DNA sequence: CACACACTCTCCAATTCTCTAA
């Protein structure tokens, strides 16, 4: 029963933790490099 | 005039309906394990014949589509629980 | 008619491959705009100008050869936007009376003509050169107005329904839409759309560019599109020959089955038989007239016709059939998907969600959002998968957004009777996005990165801990209707439910997951017994009817879920139905039954259980006839 | 002409909409 409470608390912490991903956005460049 | 049959619960609780369906398989026989396809063909043949005798107007699949809906009604349901077990 | 004819003919004359404009052509196009702004409700000026083909005859040459005359050019752009305006906007709604529906069809036909004409590459070349100058300049009210009207012109020309009676075109012949996309590619306006989506300086156009992209991709689906390699043409040649071979062999086999069904004697070769052991509809035995060869496989409905089911009772049907676009267009669209996913997805999708937050978007633009959320996520899943390029929409916020949109569409489908089919199509888009998010959170567990594995476990924990994502499938199955929703909706729903239950099974069998929602206890089989309902099995059987036409994955999913529900939960008697038994009879009598080993084995298993119960008592035959609630436990 | 096409017109009833009990 205490184990059940600890499971609830730990899984609350896991589900609340923020995401970590290999995020990126590539290089900015003006319209000249796109169009021609 | 306008003596068109309908296939409502009164038709289903008629003599040709569930009271007949309780008895049509008395003559039937089945092979059992490993021959379920043949037993299924005999089963559908018997109940298709019963459907044809009950209400010849419809094809068998359309009759099934009608009756599977129509069983929800209270009159045929009371007759069902009479047919189940006995009066 | 006469004044409009005089004013339109006043514009210019075409000499060979060159167009000469009269000096007052600017005032002429202004007059045409004036007439269009003072149309009748029948859209009479749009009809008359489309009949005259003034757009193709005058405005396209003026666009492609006199774009330097800027005051004429912007008026011409506005005039083309007004002419190319979609018919649903022109009339407000699809009409429901003969005269106004005819007017709608006439305007739509002229839109077909406009779309066919705009495939000329010079039009989009001029438009792309202009918009390149405008975005280099980007800034004025007139400048952003011109950008908006150019983007609306592209939207309008992309958004016409193809008249598939005339576009009755084969597997990969270039449709009008294909030619339009190829013209966009050659003009380089695709690069400008990519620039608008990737650039952070002008994000107000991100919603419009999303609309342009959503209208670009309509025939395509990402799984097929991502696999189009450079050597695909030779492969598809051999594939076409193989498909023709198997189709022809199948038809020959069907012909021989029919030939052996009937006799080898002619039709009027008479003779009649009595079947002594078979009562007719009267008291006497049946007299049979169609011959011994029809008696060999006798059915009691040989001579009957189908029933005329009424209009309000008829099932819905698919609005599209999968003609591929031309292979060059497919290569261009795959490259566009690659560049969009790499350079454009995160910023554009964040900007569009910001637009939804600011609430300046139109009343159903989240449908475009969910379209892209399905499409490009599935494109990423196909071929080399990389969550880093698509990280933004993996947030739990997107799951919540999809859930609220799907439930809203569900309620509007159940309430808004007059628009229920469109609400069903919107709910289908939301369901597809939800399915693809389930697919990607499934996919990233296979990846080698511990960080995205942590993100996956986070997402799975909160999504399975929150109940409303879990109960939505039971809601959809309980209020699914074939009369409103096509079979593709049911197919996607079954696939999504199988994937969701698979992931939930894995999560509960690898981790505790002991509580849900205010915590309350939870176990996996308790949730699975919710699906032990007559409506759910009825829908699953409804999809099972098309087992030949279903994909192999769909057959695997449907038989797996039904076998789970029958065997593990021990509720075979729920699946005992006579329609289901007719389905099994056709399945077992199929000449191609060897290709459906799992299905036929499951059918034999459930049939053996039924015949055991029937050997126990005769009540099984009567109980087999009617759908059945939790009182099925008597039979079990 | 008396036996067949084609059209109009009438009322029956088949299916859904709305209110109520389980």
């Amino acid at each position: 029963e205490a184990l059940k409470q600890l499971h609830s608390e730990t899984q609350r912490l896991i589900r609340e933790s923020a995401l970590n991903l290999p995020y990126h956005m590539p290089e900015n460049k003006t319209i000249h490099d796109f169009f021609k | 005039k306008r003596n068109i049959p309908k296939l409502d619960a009164q038709r289903l609780i008629s003599e040709r309906g569930l009271p007949a369906l309780r008895h049509v398989f008395d003559k039937a026989k089945f092979k059992g394990k490993g021959h379920e396809a043949e037993d299924l063909k005999m089963l559908i043949r018997h109940m298709e014949h019963w459907a044809h005798r009950l209400f010849p107007k419809l094809q068998f699949e359309d009759f099934i589509d009608r009756v599977e809906y129509l069983g929800s009604k209270k009159e045929v349901q009371t007759c069902l629980k009479r047919i189940r077990l006995d009066l | 008619n006469c004044e409009l004819l005089a004013t339109c003919s006043a514009l210019g004359y075409l000499e060979g491959d060159t167009y000469h404009k009269e000096p007052d052509c600017l005032e002429s196009v202004k007059d045409l705009i004036r007439y269009l702004r003072h149309e009748d409700e029948t859209r009479d000026v749009r009809q008359q100008l489309g009949a005259a083909q003034i757009l193709q005859s005058d405005l396209l040459p003026i666009l492609t050869q006199h774009h330097q005359d800027k005051p004429l050019f912007d008026a011409v752009i506005r005039l083309m936007v007004n002419l190319t305006q979609p018919a649903l906007l022109c009339f407000g709604n699809l009409p429901k009376e003969p005269s106004f529906r005819h007017h709608f069809l006439q305007v739509l036909t002229y839109l077909q003509a406009y779309k066919e004409a705009f495939a000329s590459e010079k039009a989009f070349g001029v438009l792309s050169e202009t918009l390149y100058e405008l975005l280099q300049l980007g800034r004025q009210e007139e400048d952003n107005l011109l950008i908006e009207r150019i983007l609306l012109l592209v939207r309008n020309i992309l958004h016409v329904p193809a008249d598939l009676d005339q576009e009755k075109k084969i597997d990969d012949d270039a449709s009008a839409h294909d030619q339009l996309l190829w013209a966009i590619h050659l003009s380089g306006l695709d690069d400008l759309l990519l620039f608008l989506a990737s650039s952070s300086a002008e994000e107000q156009w991100s919603l419009h560019v999303l609309e342009i992209v959503s209208l670009m991709f309509r025939d395509q689906n990402p799984e097929q599109l991502a696999g189009v390699g450079q050597g695909r043409l030779a492969q598809e040649r051999s594939a076409d020959f193989a498909e023709l071979e198997v189709l022809r062999q199948r038809e020959m086999a069907e012909k021989k089955t029919r030939a052996l069904q009937r006799g080898n004697r002619h039709s009027r070769f008479g003779g009649s038989y009595i079947v002594q052991g078979l009562k007719s509809i009267g008291e006497r035995d049946l007299i049979f007239h169609k011959g011994l060869h029809n008696l060999r496989n006798y059915s009691s409905d040989l001579g009957k016709q189908p029933k005329k089911v009424p209009k309000r009772r008829q099932a819905a049907r698919e609005l599209s059939i999968q003609r591929r676009s031309a292979l060059n267009v497919r290569l261009f669209l795959r490259d566009f998907c690659s560049e969009f996913l790499e350079n454009c997805y995160n910023r554009l999708m964040g900007s569009v969600k910001d637009h939804l937050l600011r609430e300046k978007a139109q009343q159903h633009d989240e449908t475009y959002y969910m379209w892209a959320l399905a499409f490009f996520m599935a494109f990423n899943r196909a071929a080399s998968f990389r969550p880093g390029l698509v990280s933004e929409t993996l947030s739990v916020r997107t799951f919540h957004f999809i859930e609220q949109n799907l439930t809203n569409y569900y309620e509007m489908m159940l309430t808004d009777r007059k628009e229920a089919a469109s609400w069903a199509r919107r709910m289908h888009l939301a369901l597809k996005a939800y399915q693809e998010l389930l697919a990607t959170v499934n996919e990233m567990d296979i990846s080698p990165d511990e960080a995205v594995r942590e993100s996956s476990r986070i997402i799975k924990n909160n999504i399975f801990y929150v109940m409303e994502y879990r109960e939505l499938f039971l809601a959809l199955f309980r209020k699914f209707d074939e009369r409103c929703q096509p079979r593709s909706f049911l197919r996607d729903l079954v696939e999504t439910t199988h994937l969701f239950l698979k992931m939930l099974e894995r999560f509960c069998r690898s981790r505790g997951n002991l509580v849900v929602q205010s915590e309350k206890e939870f176990n996996f089989l308790d949730y699975l017994k919710r699906f032990a309902c007559s409506t759910v099995v009825r829908a699953y059987v409804l999809l099972l009817r098309s087992y030949q036409q279903n994909s192999a994955h769909t057959n695997h999913c449907i038989v797996k879920m039904l076998h789970r529900l029958a065997h593990d939960l021990k509720m075979e008697a729920l699946l005992f139905q006579l329609s289901v038994f007719c389905l099994f009879n056709r399945l077992l009598s199929d000449p191609a039954a060897g290709a459906y080993k799992e299905l036929v084995t499951f059918a034999k298993y459930i049939l053996g259980k039924f015949f055991a119960l029937a050997a126990v008592n005769q009540k099984a035959f009567v109980e087999l006839l009617f759908w059945k609630n939790t009182a099925v436990v008597r039979e079990m």
